[PDB]
């Protein structure tokens, strides 16, 4: 498992040089981000449960066919099963928005869930309407003006967004 | 009627060209899309009764057609209106797994709207029905199917249009 | 041959001296299947299967905005100003052909509504009317009718 | 297919909502349970209601069957056919009234 | 499914043994309590939608603030009714089913395991759900052995909800 | 036919 | 650990296919293996998951291998794409306007001071 | 290649020509006693309703 | 109608009408005003018919009633009536006809394929016919029931 | 459009387009891509286009959503920001083409019979009209606001 | 695991209606078969090991291959898995005719077996001839008037051949 | 008529939408190819003379139709002809230019298959004519325009068959 230091002496390594100067000041340039990286990942882990609860509420809505009888995501089983599911990928896009790398979430998540969501019947494409509706709700919740002076968080919504979209790509 | 493949030999042939690299870019593009192509059919084989109902429940259901008088009103009317619908299902199906629309063209919206014209079928509420099946079929095959089944339907409306 | 199948010790093989009547040709099995046989990020070599962090470029809050909209050039502009100028002198005319137009009642029997329906529809076309003429080649010119050869040689 | 499903006559096999046929055991498709609803008798299915009562008591026991006794190959394993017609020749019915 | 039968073969399936008179002896009882247990059946089938109407009304006459609360979870919309007689119906179809079976079997598996992390996760309150049993166990108007059976069920539903 | 689709009606 | 071969799942489901669960789930924990590695009071787990520096390593056991397998999937009364026909949306078209439509511009009304 | 004129109008004509293509398409519902199939005989039956009655 | 029964039938053997099929005619022309009395009383009668017929139905067949059921809710409810008021409609238009061609070409052509693709049984609807047959036998007299409970006979052999 | 326009008048002298002419096509085609950016941004803008436009509207006009008036009522007020919002969009599609074309064949021709038909005050319209133009020229430049004020200027022209 | 009862309430829950009366009244009229039923796994229980040695007699007799040197039951290991495999067979029909479906059957023993015994070698006709012979042996014991009343029970004894036939096909 | 700039605002408009990227995209290539286009029509109406010449010389002149008998042969007939191919080789520039060959629809194809039915004009000579059209002015405005103007031509001879 890898962040983004560990991705850098890495590819250093594999090539077996030193660092150049270079490499450093894009590092420090990475390090002066990383207060606005840990205000993210803490509004993303206070408000989780109400992005998880919501999201499910959009997706049962806009499809409803899961919640009814015969459905994928029905018995009070399925229903906390999927519901527990949208609640992992959620914690692991959490991991890989503090590493800067997401590694760890291909590796302990993304890298085999489709042959498991295809062993199972289940709907790869509902999983993906699912977490595109955990990114608008946390981009849409990246983007709170409350509590935290002004700033520029476009890079790192970019970047957090392209978590989300490697999820639902990996599903999907 | 024809597939894509068909298609690029009749191009080829009428030109008397033989199979350039723009021929072949297009018979690689059909292969690439293949079989995604047909599990989609399959999908759609599979689930074709239910695609209709809920069609049907979206488009026509709380509307004036139901009520005496509208054109869906007696049961053979009905039997009849539902009947199109997999018509039009069924041979959206064949055009999207042929990958060329000349099916619709040969057998579907030939003659048709003076059909509907003369029946005094509403066309707008046809046309309404079809997308309310572009919609559940999307919904049933996904995302890139979906877009593929969502030519040959908008191909259906802007016939019967 | 080489080694044993997936699944039997070299040592025994239990199609021993089996007969031919009651013989089960034994399927093919390959490690495709088993976990080992997946191939990992190469690591290495300096290939790491991951895009995190490094990829995403820096983006200050206007330039989304400014590449949100189309792109502008001198010449592009330039030329728009050499467009206004050409058509000034006609739209002026456009907009003085129409307060005339619509100023002047006809003053008929309105079809629908009340006192309005007219014999003219209000801003319709005289160019789709008048622009279409019927020409009668070898007759009495109607309108201008060039002829390409009519020119004596 | 639905026919039969909303009015509970049987239950036929379609293909699954994937697209691959419906089998009970992977080796064969369209397999379905077998047991203990296809030997009760729907209404339906006779034409005549008005009959209700069998009248006899029917006892099983093994006839020697004869000729009609399937010929089966030696020293190998036969078909499933055959041991079904040897099976099929030795069946006797008696019937106590 | 936990049925009786599936009890006594799963037993002697995890022994490897037969199915000697012990779990014969299970079957028997289970075909004699069987009758009434269809009877109850047959008589909830019979008046379900008074039923789910009536329960409505009682957690409704209850809990007063839950149509006046807006929200979604709280019954105030159209279509939070439309949830709320859903859910009390789920429960009684799980009560007759549990009647038709004669064991706990498609309650504990289609509605008891997991039920806690959805009441939780949608703020549901279980208390709601046990004054709608209540007034199911009260007006589903059995008499004797029938009613002993489904006053079982149901009671067994209140006492998994709390 | 005794049910038939008039425009008028 | 992940199976050796076929034959390994074939050998331990005969002994549970005759034994039960309870004399196959003996066979696994009082195994030298077991004792081996785990001892009487650890939690088992995954043994070499990730070689070194490699950055994938292998699928977790419990993500890898799930209930209702492919070959159990086709069975009768799976889970459906599409049955039920919910007629709870009423008059559906009523909350999704045509282009044409004002009461979109309605909304827009309210809206204005 | 010289026919660097030829376009899509010109290449539907072309393609479209003589009588329609329905002729190479036609299938034709043999019973035969050979393959006998109850469930092809089906299907020929039900051809036969469907070319009586449209 | 009865006389339309007739002018097919010799007009596809392209010939005038049939003497013993004028005998028909005349008797039918003559029975229209004890035709006119029935259909009276269960147009007069239809809301005993369809209420007390759906009562039967509903106590008979607790399916449908149950929540999962296809007639489940009160929209869904009201509709299960709303059709039985049809065939109920149909049945009064096949007395003064003099034959079930009114009821078959409204009511009854394709009627499996529409109740298959709504996911109706369509055994609950023979149910509640044959239950609006019984309460408009209640309704009449002998041989009057005889004759109408017998167009809702065609009905349910055409639901079965 | 100018290309149409071009088409129109010359075919009807039934020559070539002249030289003229074909520089003004050359000078249109030259200036698209400004164009499209004086649309895309009113295009992205709309919304306070005839939220703010309306409001001056009514606020100057309080005849027609009086009591009595047209546009009396949440609906018809609707109605009215409707038919401003169609203008808006149309004004967008004079802009793209170059010329008044496609404003005047869509909303123009024929209007004053339509809203004579409607019970409207058409100088309610124009009144409108002119004061989306007084929004749409806060929205923009000094030549691009002449520019897309004047197609706003023939719009007003043409209600009037 | 599915019973009959279990079939029924799981279909029924599948499009999560209720059970009909016409269904109530078919379950009431398969309880009163069920003694029956209680009767005849009785007399497979008691004499089952009669069965499976009288009917591996019979196997071994009309295919001396087995026994032979070389043969798939030739060894005292092979020769014990031989017998055991058919009282496995012989124990999971007698577990389906008391549930009065086929589905325990299936899930716990046919369902893959045909890919083991082709895995292994072993001929799967001669086990088909092995299941034929119980089921003979099997049905010439139900079909005993010793000890019991008598009545009609040919249903019964269609649907337990039905099992048998089941696992003959299942094999082969 | 329309050209493609209207027909862009024809299908946004009637989908009722305002204009999104792909209309966009379309105005940008109509906008790419206009100068071009114009060109083409510059150089075309220079030489249109020599366009008709050069076409009636390969086309038509020595053959059964210039002797007595055949369709030209009177000097009216002779000045027809040309006549008709000097508006097609007009008609043909404004399709070009417009991009959009509804032009062709309204005042060039409407009733000339009747016409030329009407009066005995040979139509297969007639689509030989304007094939000579096209390989002439192809090769007087180039490759690019001379696929555009061969699109036209193209149209019009697949009007008359
Ligand atoms: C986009 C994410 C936000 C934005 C964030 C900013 N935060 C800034 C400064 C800052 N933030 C924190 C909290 C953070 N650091 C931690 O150690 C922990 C938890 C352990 C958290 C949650 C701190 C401590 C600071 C600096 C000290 C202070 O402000 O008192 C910040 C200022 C720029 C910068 O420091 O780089 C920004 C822009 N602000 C925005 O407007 C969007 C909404
Ligand atoms: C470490 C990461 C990690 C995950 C991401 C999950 C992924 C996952 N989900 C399920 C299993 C499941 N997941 C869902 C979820 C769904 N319900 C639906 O309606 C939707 C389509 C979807 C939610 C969006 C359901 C319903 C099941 C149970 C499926 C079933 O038994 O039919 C299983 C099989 C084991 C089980 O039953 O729990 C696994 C591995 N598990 C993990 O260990
Ligand atoms: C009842 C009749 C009957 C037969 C006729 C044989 C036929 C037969 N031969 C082999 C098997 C074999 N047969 C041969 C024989 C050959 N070696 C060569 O060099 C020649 C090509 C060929 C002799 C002419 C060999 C070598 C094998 C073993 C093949 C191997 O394992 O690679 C097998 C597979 C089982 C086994 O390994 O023994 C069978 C069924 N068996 C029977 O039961
Ligand atoms: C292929 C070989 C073959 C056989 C060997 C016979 C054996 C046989 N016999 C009977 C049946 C019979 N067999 C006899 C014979 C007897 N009468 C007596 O006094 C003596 C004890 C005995 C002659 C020595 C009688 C009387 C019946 C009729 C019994 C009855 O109906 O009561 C039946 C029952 C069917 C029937 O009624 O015919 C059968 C299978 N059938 C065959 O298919
Ligand atoms: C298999 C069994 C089974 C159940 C028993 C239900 C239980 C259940 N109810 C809800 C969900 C809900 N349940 C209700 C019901 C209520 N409205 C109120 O006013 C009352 C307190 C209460 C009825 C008595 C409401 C309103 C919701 C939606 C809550 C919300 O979104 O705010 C959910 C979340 C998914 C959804 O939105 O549908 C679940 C699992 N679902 C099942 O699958
Ligand atoms: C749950 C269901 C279930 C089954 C149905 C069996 C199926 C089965 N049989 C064997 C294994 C075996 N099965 C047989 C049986 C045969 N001997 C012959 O002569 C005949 C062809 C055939 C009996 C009709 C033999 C001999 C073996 C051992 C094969 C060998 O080791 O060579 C194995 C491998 C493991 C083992 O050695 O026991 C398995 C999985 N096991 C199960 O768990
Ligand atoms: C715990 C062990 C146990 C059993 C072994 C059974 C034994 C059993 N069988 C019946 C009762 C019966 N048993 C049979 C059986 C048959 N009759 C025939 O003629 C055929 C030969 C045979 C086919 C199987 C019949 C027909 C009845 C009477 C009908 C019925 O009760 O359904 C009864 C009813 C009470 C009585 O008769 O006194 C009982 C208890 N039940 C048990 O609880
Ligand atoms: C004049 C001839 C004629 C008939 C009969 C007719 C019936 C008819 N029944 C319908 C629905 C329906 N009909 C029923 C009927 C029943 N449900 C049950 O369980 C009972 C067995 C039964 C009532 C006795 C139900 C439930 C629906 C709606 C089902 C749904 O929408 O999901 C619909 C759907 C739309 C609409 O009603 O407007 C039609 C058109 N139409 C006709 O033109
Ligand atoms: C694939 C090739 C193909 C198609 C598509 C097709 C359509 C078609 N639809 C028809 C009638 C009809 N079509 C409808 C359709 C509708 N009613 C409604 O209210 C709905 C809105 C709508 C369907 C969505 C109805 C009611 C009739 C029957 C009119 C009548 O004869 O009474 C008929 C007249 C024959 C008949 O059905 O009796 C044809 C031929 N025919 C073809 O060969
Ligand atoms: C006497 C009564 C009578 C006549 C005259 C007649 C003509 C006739 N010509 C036909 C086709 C055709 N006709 C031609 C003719 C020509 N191709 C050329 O290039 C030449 C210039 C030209 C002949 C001089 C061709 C190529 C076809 C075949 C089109 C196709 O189906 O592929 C067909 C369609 C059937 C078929 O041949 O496959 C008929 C029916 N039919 C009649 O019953
Ligand atoms: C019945 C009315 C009628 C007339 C008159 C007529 C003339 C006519 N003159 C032609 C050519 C011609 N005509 C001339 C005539 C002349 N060259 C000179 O220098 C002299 C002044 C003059 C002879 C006195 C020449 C040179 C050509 C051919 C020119 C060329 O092909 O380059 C052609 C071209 C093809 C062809 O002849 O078959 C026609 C059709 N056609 C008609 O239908």
């Amino acid at each position: 498992m890898l962040d983004a230091f560990a991705k850098v002496v890495a590819q250093a390594d594999a090539r077996g040089e030193f660092l150049s100067n270079k490499q450093l000041n894009s590092l420090e340039t990475m390090i002066g981000e990383g207060n606005k990286r840990l205000d993210i990942v803490n509004k993303i882990n206070s408000n989780a449960s109400t992005i998880v609860t919501n999201s499910a509420r959009a997706l049962f809505a806009e499809q409803p066919q899961l919640i009814q009888p015969g459905g994928n995501a029905y018995t009070s089983r399925r229903m906390a099963a999927c519901l527990r599911d949208m609640e992992i990928v959620l914690r692991y896009v959490s991991y890989a928005m503090t590493a800067g790398d997401s590694s760890v979430l291909d590796d302990r998540c993304l890298n085999g869930l489709r042959e498991t969501y295809q062993a199972l019947g289940t709907p790869g494409t509902s999983v993906a309407v699912a977490i595109q509706k955990m990114k608008e709700a946390s981009i849409a919740l990246a983007n709170d003006l409350n509590g935290v002076p002004l700033g520029d968080c476009s890079s790192l919504n970019s970047e957090l967004a392209v978590y989300f979209d490697r999820a639902a790509a990996a599903v999907v | 009627m024809q597939d894509a493949i068909t298609a690029v030999i009749n191009t080829a042939d009428v030109q008397g060209k033989y199979l350039d690299d723009n021929s072949l870019d297009k018979l690689r593009g059909y292969f690439e899309t293949g079989e995604l192509r047909v599990r989609a059919a399959a999908t759609i084989a599979a689930n074709a009764a239910t695609i209709i109902k809920e069609s049907v429940a979206k488009a026509l259901l709380y509307s004036d057609i139901t009520r005496p008088g509208g054109n869906m009103y007696t049961t053979r009317r009905y039997a009849a209106c539902i009947r199109d619908l997999d018509y039009y299902l069924r041979y959206a199906t064949y055009g999207m797994l042929a990958g060329d629309p000349s099916i619709l063209d040969e057998r579907v919206l030939n003659g048709l709207k003076e059909t509907y014209n003369s029946l005094g079928v509403p066309i707008g509420a046809t046309v309404q029905a079809i997308q309310a099946m572009k919609e559940v079929t999307a919904s049933l095959v996904g995302t890139n199917a979906g877009q593929e089944m969502a030519v040959y339907f908008d191909y259906i409306c802007s016939g019967l249009s | 041959a080489d080694l044993p199948p997936p699944g039997i010790p070299s040592g025994q093989d239990p199609l021993d001296n089996a007969p031919l009547r009651h013989y089960v040709p034994r399927p093919v099995e390959t490690y495709e299947d088993r976990g080992f046989a997946t191939i990992l990020p190469r690591t290495w070599e300096g290939e790491t299967n991951t895009i995190g962090a490094g990829d995403i470029e820096p983006v200050t809050k206007e330039e989304v905005e400014e590449s949100r909209k189309v792109p502008v050039d001198a010449a592009s502009t330039g030329a728009f100003v050499e467009y206004a100028r050409m058509m000034k002198e006609e739209r002026a005319q456009a907009l003085a052909d129409q307060a005339r137009r619509n100023s002047a009642p006809t003053s008929g029997r309105p079809t629908c509504g009340e006192t309005e329906g007219t014999e003219f529809v209000s801003n319709a076309r005289p160019i789709l009317v008048d622009g279409v003429k019927v020409v009668e080649y070898w007759g009495v010119p109607n309108g201008p009718v060039p002829r390409l050869f009519g020119g004596p040689g | 297919a639905r026919y039969a499903r909303f009015q509970k006559i049987a239950e036929p096999a379609v293909l699954s909502p994937t697209g691959t046929p419906m089998t009970e055991i992977p080796g064969t498709p369209y397999l379905g349970s077998v047991g203990a609803m296809d030997f009760i008798a729907q209404e339906e299915e006779s034409v005549a209601f008005w009959k209700s009562g069998p009248s006899t008591t029917p006892v099983n026991y093994k006839r020697p069957s004869g000729a009609q006794t399937p010929n089966l190959p030696y020293n190998t394993a036969a078909p499933v056919a055959a041991i079904n017609e040897a099976q099929e020749a030795q069946k006797g019915q008696m019937q106590l009234s | 499914m936990k049925t009786p039968i599936t009890e006594a073969i799963a037993s002697a399936d995890s022994q490897g043994r037969f199915l000697s008179n012990a779990e014969l002896q299970s079957i028997t009882g289970r075909y004699q309590r069987a009758s009434a247990s269809l009877e109850a059946a047959k008589q909830l089938t019979g008046n379900a939608s008074r039923l789910i109407t009536g329960a409505a009304q009682a957690v409704y006459t209850k809990f007063p603030f839950v149509t006046q609360m807006p929200g979604p979870t709280y019954a105030s919309n159209a279509i939070g009714k439309a949830k709320c007689a859903r859910d009390i119906g789920y429960y009684l179809r799980m009560t007759t089913y549990c009647l038709v079976v004669g064991a706990t079997g498609p309650m504990d598996e289609y509605l008891v395991a997991g039920l806690e992390e959805i009441n939780r996760s949608f703020e549901l309150s279980p208390s709601w759900y046990i004054a709608a049993l209540e007034n199911i166990k009260n007006d589903h108007g059995l008499s004797g052995q029938a009613a002993n059976e489904a006053n079982t069920y149901l009671d067994y539903a209140i006492n998994v909800l709390s | 036919g005794y049910g038939a689709y008039s425009y008028i009606t | 650990r992940e199976i050796y071969n076929h034959r390994e799942k074939l050998a331990f489901a005969v002994i549970i296919g005759s034994q039960g669960l309870e004399a196959f789930i003996d066979l696994l924990i009082n195994s030298e293996e077991y004792e081996d590695n785990f001892g009487d009071n650890m939690i088992p787990y995954q043994r070499r998951r990730i070689i070194a520096q490699r950055s994938k390593g292998e699928i977790p056991f419990n993500l890898k291998t799930p209930r209702l397998g492919k070959d159990f999937l086709y069975k009768q009364g799976m889970p459906q794409l599409l049955w039920a026909g919910p007629v709870h949306r009423f008059r559906p078209q009523e909350q999704s306007p045509k282009a044409g439509d004002p009461a979109l511009f309605l909304s827009m009304v309210q809206d204005l001071d | 290649k010289d026919n660097r004129n030829l376009s899509i109008f010109n290449l539907k004509q072309r393609v479209s020509q003589g009588v329609t293509s329905r002729r190479d398409q036609l299938k034709i519902f043999e019973f035969c006693k050979e393959k006998n199939q109850p469930a092809d005989t089906y299907q020929i039956l039900r051809a036969i309703y469907r070319q009586v009655f449209e | 109608s009865i006389v339309t029964k007739s002018i097919v039938n010799a007009d596809a053997e392209a010939r005038y009408l049939s003497p013993g099929e004028l005998e028909r005619i005349k008797s039918f022309v003559l029975s229209g005003q004890r035709r006119l009395r029935i259909a009276q009383t269960l147009t007069e009668n239809r809301e005993m018919i369809v209420k007390k017929g759906g009562q039967q139905l509903f106590q008979k067949r607790t399916d449908v009633v149950s929540p999962g059921g296809n007639a489940y809710g009160e929209e869904m409810t009201a509709t299960c009536l709303r059709d039985l008021d049809y065939y109920l409609r149909l049945v009064t238009y096949g007395i003064v006809a003099g034959d079930v061609t009114p009821i078959e070409e409204i009511g009854l052509v394709g009627v499996k394929e529409m109740y298959n693709s709504l996911g109706t049984p369509i055994s609950g609807v023979s149910e509640g016919v044959r239950c609006m047959k019984d309460v408009a036998c209640s309704l009449l007299s002998g041989e009057d029931s005889a004759e109408a409970g017998f167009y809702f006979d065609y009905t349910l052999g055409a639901m079965q």
